[PDB]
């Protein structure tokens, strides 16, 4: 009326819960880029000579 | 003299100091794939990655 070893397992299974992979699409800035520094429109001298 | 030996953080790096309960850390990791340390790894333990989580080794996640 005991417990009594029983036949070895003829398998395991390991369950674990995973989510899957989206596309690449490498959205790497806001505002991207080093934007270059530049000129003012027109500007003008705000110099002249004297005569 | 001080040359090497006195550094300074770059402007976006920063130190941690929160602190928070990283309790349902162990439990979350199993359901990703984790074994945990106790046994039934599904391979050899040599193609299996020993998982740490802070000192506490969670244990051998498949390769």
């Amino acid at each position: 009326g005991g417990l009594t070893c029983a036949s070895a397992p003829q398998g395991t299974l390991r369950i674990l819960e995973g989510p899957q992979q989206s596309l690449s699409g490498s959205p790497l800035q806001p505002i991207p880029a080093s934007p270059p520094p530049q000129i003012p429109p027109g500007l003008r001298p705000r110099f002249c000579a004297f005569g | 003299e001080p040359c090497g030996l006195m550094n300074h953080l770059t402007a976006v790096c920063e130190v941690v100091t929160q602190f928070v309960y990283t309790a349902s850390i162990p439990a979350l990791l199993c359901n990703l794939g984790v074994t945990p340390i106790d046994g039934a790894p599904h391979r050899s333990y040599s193609e299996c990655y020993p998982v740490l989580l802070d000192g506490v080794m969670v244990g051998w996640v498949d390769k």
